[PDB]
Parts: C-alpha cells; sequence; structure tokens
C-alpha cells in the first residue's frame, strides 16, 4: 500500500517535471499489468472470507487481516495511477471503478468481521493513502466539472 | 510432487507420473491414493492446481 502510494506519487511527479530516458516506461508497464490482473482478481487468489476470516483470535486470521488492509491500500493507489496517466479515458474510470468495487467488498466483509466483536481496532478508520492535493482535485472534477471531453466517462 | 505443485510446473509432474508408472511394472495405485490423502485434497494452496493436475 504505502510503497505503492510512493510509487505512483513519484511517477507523478517524474510525468510533469523531470520529462519538461528508458527507464520510467518499465515502471508504467508493470503497473499497466497490475492493473488488469488485479481487475480480474477476485477473493480466492488473496484466499478470503472463505478459508481465513481475517480473526482476532488466530495468526492465519491476522495475516489474511493485515493481507486485506494491503489490499485496500493497493487499490487505491491504482485508483490514483489510473486517473493520473491520460485525461480522462472510459477505460481507465472502468478499472477504477472495478478496483473500488474489490475495495468496497473488502469494506463491507471487514464491516460484518467488526459488527461481530466491537470496534476497538482503528486500523479499518485508518488513514487512506490518496493525497489530499488528489482528492480536493477528483471531488472538482466529479461535482462541479461539465466539460463534455471528460463528462461522457466521469458519468 | 510437492515443488511442482508449489509452481503450478506440469514437467515435473510428467517426471513422477512416468518414474511411478515404470516403478508399477498396483504401486500406481497405491502411490495415487497415497496422493488422494493430504496431497491431492491441497496440492496447491490455490484449487487451479487441482485444474492444472
Amino acid at each position: 500500500d504505502y510503497l505503492l502510494c510512493c510509487i505512483q506519487h513519484c511517477l507523478a511527479w517524474y510525468k510533469n517535471t523531470v520529462i519538461p530516458e528508458a527507464f520510467y516506461e518499465d515502471l508504467d508497464d508493470i503497473l499497466e499489468s497490475i492493473t488488469n490482473r488485479m481487475i480480474k482478481s477476485e477473493l480466492e487468489d488473496f484466499e478470503l472470507d472463505k478459508s481465513a476470516d481475517f480473526s482476532q483470535s488466530t495468526s492465519i486470521g491476522i495475516k489474511n487481516n493485515i493481507s486485506a488492509f494491503l489490499v485496500m491500500g493497493v487499490c487505491e493507489v491504482l485508483i490514483e495511477y489510473n486517473f493520473s496517466i491520460s485525461s480522462f479515458s472510459k477505460n481507465r474510470f472502468e478499472d477504477i471503478l472495478s478496483l473500488f468495487m474489490c475495495y468496497k467488498k473488502l469494506s463491507d466483509i471487514l464491516n460484518e468481521k467488526a459488527g461481530k466483536a466491537k470496534t476497538k481496532m482503528a486500523n479499518k478508520t485508518s488513514d487512506s493513502l490518496l493525497s489530499m492535493k488528489f482528492v480536493s482535485s477528483l471531488l472538482t472534477a466529479l461535482f462541479r466539472d461539465s466539460i463534455q471531453s471528460h463528462q461522457e466517462s466521469l458519468s | 510432487m510437492a515443488q511442482a505443485f508449489e509452481s503450478c510446473q506440469l514437467d515435473s509432474m510428467v517426471t513422477a507420473f512416468l518414474v511411478v508408472r515404470q516403478a508399477a511394472l498396483l504401486s500406481y495405485a497405491d502411490w495415487f491414493k497415497a496422493s488422494f490423502g493430504s496431497t491431492r485434497g491441497y496440492h496447491g494452496c490455490s484449487k487451479k492446481a487441482l485444474v492444472f493436475l
């Protein structure tokens, strides 16, 4: 999660500032492969909800719970990445929706498991890794923006 | 066989299979039911190892 946040912020800084040679493209296409395969992953790739119930009793439940929080952060960082590539591609917004659906699935699973015991962990109300800069950008784009070149893909 | 299903490698599987088949000539069936007990239940942690098998 936190590694990826650094990578894509670094990479956004590398796009915007450094270019205005044959290295960053490695990491770009790595990230794009991670996007397409993280999309078509679902829950028995990571053996989640079924084999380990992320329990704060066992070590293996703790392993899978730590893994799920890592996943949720990875989803969010790749959201930021797919947004950062282009000017408002439809396909990249589909990827972002798929990542969020994965993240939101994991959140409503963990919420049931924080609905059996109490909300004593402050680890699902832990930080997002998204920059505040980013979210400001994102919310301006979501609500106020009505530019027809971006509207079809943001709708 | 352990290495093969951890990596999901078919080459090492084929080697092992032909080796036990030559060793037989019902030792194949003995080794198969031995696999069936706590090897073929979970060859890999992912159940795609069965699909590869």
